């Protein structure tokens, strides 16, 4: 019955911080959680569990898995990181920004490849940002000004549940006092998703033809739109002209995109034609692209490694004094394919589940270490499983929202007696490696 | 028959993973095909029956249902997870983003065959399936 | 999540296991938790065993009741005959003192006493009650519409009759079970003499199979005339009669109906998305495939 | 004064029924707020209707039209 | 008991049919739910207090299925037909045996509304504006359809009486009228007619006021349910034109408001809307019943939040002093 305000929900890009927890009398049981979506409710319900991992656990010859002390696990990982020739550390989607700084230091000492879930998720988007730029905005800007909203290839209803009710559509802002009723929502994707149910338009496009769709829109905008064919990408020219007229007349627009663009043919060229469209619309209106980042602090590795090495993802830290970045050559999946690794470290992700199974097969040839709070597929095919605190429930810190706005997450439960957090763990690994004098 | 395919999200799927990747909720949420009613009739797939989704980079036995989110004739959909990534092709096009949406696949109605659990799928792909 | 001991008599586990499997799954999907009963047996089947000896009927039903009494839980049932045995012996021994005494000194030979502390419910009764899962909750849980199917309900006799001994209301033309089928999306149809016995009760199924089959055939004729595509039922006796007896009617007489017979729990599973293989519809004598083509 | 029913089984906690209700929007979005009572609040991930005695709803349909995966049934007949 | 006063209430498609059986005599109060507009001028007028008003916004938007705009207690209704005479948009009909039959008018016991419609065919020019602006489908224009949108009614060149040169005077091909039982006296067609050839007079007179500062924004239920589309959401100004005045949230056009009351019945706010009618315009003399009905219609009203629970399932407004 000790109600705690302003907590952070640590799952989706929304980084919602309007969460209220009613912690038990002893400060270690969560009773009721208000204002959060279900996916979040379950995160907190799992964090407040009574039967949770407390010590590392090693793979014995028999194939079972027995516990070891933290110092022994740190010794194991340090010795292996030094003995290896090009270790790969992957993850960082779900960690505080101190967890993504400590890891950068550890792999600076080691000399391996450091990488995050950007490669497999919105890294194709960054590659377009490198090409064309990122005309964007914070989310309060679309809350307080947006007149048109476009969800191109995204599905907020199931990806980011309270995105619509917090930032985009339903809130009544300052210059949008009328709320939804003066917002025009356009949703583009081949399915008739729940976002399309809520929407007012829908451009059911053939899966994979978004490049042709964007080119049609941009010819319309550039002015001689009469040269369009009868239909484009399955969309009909009159509907194209309708949506384009709405976009032109928008007082302040905003485009959101997701897997519909970053996981189909022409991974980054879809995103950069979208960005070109936004830059073209800002000739006569105000339009701001914006990427639907997935995990809470998945924009955290981007900024932290931007300030540390200058490169958001796919870091080639093997020269030990100059880093390199080329996603086609230094990314986790391509290196796993070309068996270019020597050790895989699972930190803040589920590589076993969410990688292609050929890549997982290629990777498991080498040692495999997992730093997770709870059991998952990586912790089931790893060699040792080091527990760690959960961001936002057992430990606080900074996280980075969809739009690179830092939210400060709070602590609601003390972690089980013995369990440390990743910044302490990565720092101890780095200290032990320097002790081993490499 | 060529039957283009995508792999995407669902709230029940997110809920399931945060219950736990090894839970009955996760099994129920992810082992799912959400295809079109016209395609189900034309192929010969009984609603709520196992089916063999076999692409060039694998194979998986997955329950076949119909989804509210109306897939147009010629589209498939698995909620992302163990089962979908058993069949996702690894081609990246030198970008690091595998072909997670938009790969061809053939669908074969194969009832009377069980579904493979998440642990069984992954630990057997690696060669660790003790149980 | 309400919790009930799941009695699970003889025919559902040993002839139609899909009925019990769907019972557990669908009850869990709605807010009900069905717990196994530890060492329960045949509820002394009211016809074939009550006709022989009422005292041993009382003793065995009381033993089944005191198992769940020790479990400290309320019985949940899926059979009208099991409901008769369990619920009615519970009700009789909650009020008749000399019968309590007699049953107790019979049960004292196995270190076991009846005190009358629990209640007995039919699963469909729970699905209909508003405190427990209601019709609206069933509609919410339904995910496959099952639309465009004509479905005939068979209430049975031991759930609702005699109305001076039960609490379900009118026995002449009840509509409550028709509301549960309408919740699933299937339209329930009305047929002549819908409240007729199926003919399997009282041991007639065994004593005079031709007599029992004639009683069943009267129903099957009325149902076909109405135009049903399946027959829902709340009793494994009645399901066995309507299922086997169609085959025995096809052989002893020359009548062909091919009307699938499904328990309401099996239809609820189909509505909630369970697979036909997971429901074991291959264990029925009468093929359900036309009905599956219609509703799928 | 109508009655709204929320299917808890498919409610995702999206909170677009709370934000869009025009009786909820009375407190913070009106000059000199008249009534500060609220129909819905998302407690434990599902929308709970605090309007137990059916006194504040006006059958507007803004909340039924708002929920992305239809889950709110509006009853226009006396409860 | 006794059975033959069989009271039934069936929803046959889109018509809610309320019936009273006898052996040979029936009584059918039939409400056409596609034309009802959610005003309460049928509940205020009911002599026997049977008609109540339901989920106006939801039903008028299509989000409600198990109800109509209005609920009539057919056990209390007396089948007088006062509701049918006093409904501005005829969405209620009385059928005694099988025919639309109003005994109270047959005996002249009740006045009727003087919508007073007319279109001087010596001034109308077959324009298309009056059919286009009509909020309800009440302009029956009977004109041959020329090459515009169809094959020629006569010919493009015979749309003008030409001697083949000069036009001979005037053309006026066809005939245009106003279905007098459907017009609601909004006056969109009179105010916008090019040749001032339409004569309609509003049935009600009074004033309606909108306190824009009390609308909670995204609630365009009033806009959605207004029959005469008098209400609008005032368009937000562009930048470099706002001039420090932000915007209004809602407003009305008193030229087109017909003082119906659907806006008041639909608004979920507290007192955004103030409705007061001052004079109904009738033909037919009068009655003590009609004076009572005038007194009932002419009481000022406004919205209300948190009405009483005992009447849950209907609407209750605020009595303004
Ligand atoms: N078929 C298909 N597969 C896909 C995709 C697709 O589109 N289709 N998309 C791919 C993409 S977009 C990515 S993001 C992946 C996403 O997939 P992942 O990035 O793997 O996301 P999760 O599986 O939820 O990882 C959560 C794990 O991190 C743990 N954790 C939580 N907090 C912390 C912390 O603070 N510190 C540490 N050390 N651990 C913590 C959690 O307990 C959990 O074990 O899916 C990918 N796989
Ligand atoms: N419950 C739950 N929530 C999540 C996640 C989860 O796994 N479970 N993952 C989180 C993370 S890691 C991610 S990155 C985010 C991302 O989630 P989102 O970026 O919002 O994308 P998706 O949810 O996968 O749905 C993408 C939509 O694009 C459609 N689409 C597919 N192909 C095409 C195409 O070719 N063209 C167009 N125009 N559309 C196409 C798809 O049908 C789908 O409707 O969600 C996060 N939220
Ligand atoms: S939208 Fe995402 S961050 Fe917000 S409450 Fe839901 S899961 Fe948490
Ligand atoms: S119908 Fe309108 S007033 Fe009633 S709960 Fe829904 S949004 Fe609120
Ligand atoms: S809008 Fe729908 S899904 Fe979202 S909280 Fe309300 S009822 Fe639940
Ligand atoms: S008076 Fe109004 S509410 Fe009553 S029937 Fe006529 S249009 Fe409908
Ligand atoms: S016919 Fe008369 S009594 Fe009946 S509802 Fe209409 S006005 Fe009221
Ligand atoms: S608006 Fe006037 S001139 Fe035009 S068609 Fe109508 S009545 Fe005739
Ligand atoms: S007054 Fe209004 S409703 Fe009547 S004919 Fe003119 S435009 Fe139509
Ligand atoms: S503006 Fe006039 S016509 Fe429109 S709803 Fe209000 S009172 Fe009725
Ligand atoms: S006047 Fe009523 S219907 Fe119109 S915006 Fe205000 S509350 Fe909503
Ligand atoms: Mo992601």
């Amino acid at each position: 019955p000790k109600v705690i305000e302003n907590v952070g929900c640590p799952y989706c890009g929304c980084s919602c911080d309007d969460v209220r927890i009613t912690v038990s009398d002893d400060g270690k049981d969560i009773l009721e959680v208000e204002n959060v979506c279900a996916i979040g409710t379950e995160i907190f319900k799992h964090g407040c569990s009574k039967d949770r991992i407390r010590l590392p656990r090693m793979r014995q010859p028999d194939g079972s898995m027995k516990d070891i002390s933290y110092e022994e696990a740190i010794d194991w990982t340090a010795r292996h990181l030094l003995k290896a020739k090009k270790p790969l550390m992957y993850g960082f989607g779900s960690t505080n920004c101190e967890g993504q700084a400590a890891a950068a230091r550890v792999m600076e000492i080691a000399g391996g490849m450091l990488d995050n879930c950007a490669t497999i998720c919105h890294g194709p988007s960054f590659l377009a940002i490198f090409d064309n730029g990122y005309p964007s905005c914070t989310l309060g800007e679309v809350k307080n000004r947006a007149d048109v909203i476009v969800y191109w290839g995204s599905n907020p209803a199931h990806a980011h549940p309270r995105h619509m009710s917090r930032y985009s559509i339903f809130p009544r802002g300052f210059f949008t006092g009328k709320g939804q009723k003066k917002r025009t929502v356009i949703v583009i994707d081949p399915r008739f998703t729940d976002t399309a149910n809520v929407a007012d338009y829908h451009l059911q496009v053939k899966q994979g033809h978004d490049y042709e769709l964007f080119n049609a829109f941009r010819m319309v905008i550039h002015g001689h739109g009469k040269d369009l064919p009868d239909e484009v990408a399955g969309i009909k020219k009159e509907t194209i002209l309708e949506v384009a007229e709405i976009m032109k007349n928008a007082r302040f627009g905003t485009t959101f995109f997701g897997m519909g663009l970053t996981h189909t043919d022409g991974r980054n060229h879809n995103i950069d034609i979208a960005i070109s469209l936004t830059r073209d619309l800002n000739k006569i209106s105000k339009w701001t692209i914006m990427a639907m980042r997935g995990h809470y602090n998945i924009a955290g590795p981007g900024v932290v490694w931007s300030w540390t090495f200058g490169f958001p993802y796919c870091l080639d830290l093997t020269k030990q004094n100059h880093a390199h970045m080329n996603p086609g050559e230094t990314s986790s999946v391509d290196m796993a394919m070309r068996d270019e690794v020597d050790m895989f470290i699972n930190i803040g992700t589920d590589a076993a589940a969410h990688f292609p199974i050929p890549a997982v097969k290629q990777l498991k040839k080498h040692p495999w270490v997992t730093i997770d709070p709870s059991i998952n597929m990586a912790s089931e095919i790893s060699d040792l499983h080091i527990p760690v605190c959960i961001c936002g429930v057992d430990v606080g810190g900074i996280v980075y929202r969809m739009d690179n706005v830092p939210i400060q997450f709070r602590k609601v439960i003390e972690p089980p007696e013995g369990v440390m957090d990743d910044e302490t763990l990565l720092n101890k690994i780095a200290d032990r490696m320097e002790e081993l004098k490499a | 028959k060529t039957l283009n395919m995508i792999t995407q999200r669902a709230v029940e799927e997110g809920i399931a993973m945060e219950i736990g990747k090894t839970s009955r909720q996760y099994f129920d949420a992810c082992s799912i095909i959400e295809m079109n009613e016209q395609d189900m009739k034309e192929l010969g797939i009984m609603k709520n029956t196992n089916v063999r989704v076999k692409s060039e980079s694998g194979e998986v036995v997955v329950k076949a249902v119909v989804g509210r989110q109306t897939c147009y004739p010629g589209l498939c959909h698995i909620r992302q997870g163990v089962w979908a990534n058993q069949v996702v092709p690894p081609r990246t096009q030198s970008t690091g983003a595998p072909q997670y949406s938009g790969f061809p696949v053939t669908v074969e109605p194969v009832p009377n065959e069980r579904l493979k659990t998440a642990l069984e799928l992954v630990q057997g792909a690696v060669g660790m399936w003790k149980g | 999540m309400h919790e009930y001991a799941f009695f699970l008599g003889c025919i559902a586990p040993n002839r139609y296991p899909g009925c019990e499997a769907s019972a557990i799954k669908t009850s869990e999907k709605v807010g009900i938790k069905l717990l196994p009963l530890k060492g329960a047996s045949c509820c002394p089947a009211p016809g074939a065993f009550g006709s022989i000896d009422l005292n041993v009927w009382y003793a065995m039903a009381a033993r089944n009741l005191v198992l769940a009494e020790e479990m400290k839980k309320d019985i949940a049932l899926i059979c009208n005959g099991c409901y008769k045995s369990i619920w009615e012996v519970n009700h009789i021994l909650k009020h008749n003192d000399e019968l309590r005494d007699n049953v107790n000194e019979v049960l004292a030979e196995i270190d076991m006493q009846f005190k009358g502390t629990i209640d007995v419910w039919h699963l469909a009764e729970l699905y209909y009650d508003d405190k427990v899962c209601g019709v609206q909750k069933i509609k919410d849980s339904v995910t496959t519409p099952l639309s465009g199917a004509k479905v005939a309900a068979h209430y049975g006799c031991h759930l609702m009759k005699p109305k001076k001994e039960r609490h379900f209301g009118d026995t002449e033309n009840p509509m409550w079970f028709e509301e549960l089928i309408g919740a699933l999306g299937a339209e329930p149809i009305q047929y002549r003499n819908k409240m007729q016995c199926c003919g399997a009760g009282g041991g007639v199924r065994g004593y005079d199979i031709v007599h029992a089959l004639d009683i069943t055939n009267e129903k099957l004729i009325n149902i076909q005339e109405a135009g049903a595509d399946a027959i829902t039922e709340l009793c494994p006796f009645c399901q066995l009669q309507f299922d086997r007896g169609q085959i025995e009617i096809k052989e002893k007489f020359g009548d062909v109906y091919n009307i699938p017979v499904l328990h309401y729990n099996e239809l609820l599973g189909l509505a909630q998305g369970m697979s036909p293989q997971d429901l074991a519809l291959d264990l029925h004598a009468i093929d359900c495939t036309p009905f599956l083509q219609k509703v799928l | 004064a109508f009655a709204v029913h929320v299917n808890m089984e498919r409610c995702t906690g999206c909170n677009n029924c709370v934000v869009a209700c025009p009786v909820n929007a009375l407190e913070l979005n009106t000059v000199n707020p008249s009534s500060t009572d609220k129909i819905y609040k998302v407690i434990n991930g599902d929308a709970v209707i605090l309007d137990v005695k059916h006194e504040l709803c006006a059958g507007c349909g803004i909340c039924v039209d708002a929920c992305p995966y239809d889950v709110i049934q509006l009853s226009g007949q006396p409860p | 008991s006794t059975l033959f006063p069989k009271y039934s209430k069936t929803t046959d498609g889109s018509k809610v049919i309320m019936e009273q059986r006898l052996l040979q005599q029936v009584n059918n109060l039939i409400l056409d739910n596609d034309i009802c507009t959610g005003c309460g001028i049928c509940s205020e007028v009911c002599p026997e207090e049977a008609i109540s008003v339901g989920a106006v916004g939801g039903v008028r938007r299509g989000l409600v299925d198990d109800a109509a705009s209005i609920h009539v207690d057919e056990t209390k209704c007396s089948y007088c037909g006062v509701c049918v005479i006093m409904c501005p948009f005829s969405a209620l009909a009385l059928k005694v045996d099988g025919e639309e039959r109003l005994p109270i008018l047959e005996k002249e016991g009740f006045p009727t509304y003087d919508k007073g419609t007319a279109i001087d065919q010596d001034k109308c020019v077959r324009c298309n504006i009056c059919d286009d602006v009509c909020p309800r489908d009440a302009i029956d224009r009977d004109v041959p359809l020329f090459e515009g949108e169809d094959k020629e009614g006569l010919a493009k060149g015979q749309a003008v009486e030409l001697k083949i040169r000069t036009v001979v005077g005037q053309k006026k091909l066809g005939n245009v009228n106003i279905i007098d039982e459907d017009c609601c006296t909004c006056r969109w067609c009179a105010i916008n007619c090019p040749t001032e050839a339409i004569t309609v007079n509003k049935i009600f007179e009074g004033e309606i006021t909108f306190h824009a500062e009390k609308c909670p924004g995204g609630c365009s239920t009033c806009v959605d349910v207004c029959p005469a589309n008098a209400i609008y959401l005032p368009t937000p100004k562009p930048a470099k034109d706002m001039k420090g005045q932000i915007e209004a949230k809602i407003a009305v056009n008193k030229d087109f408001c017909i003082l119906c009351g659907a806006c008041v019945n639909a608004c979920p706010g507290e007192d955004i809307i103030y409705l007061r009618r001052d004079s109904v315009k009738i033909k037919g003399k009068e009655t003590d019943l009609f004076k009572k009905i005038k007194e009932k219609l002419f009481t000022p009203r406004t919205s209300k939040v948190k009405e009483q629970p005992s009447l849950a399932g209907s609407v209750e407004l605020k009595a303004v002093s």
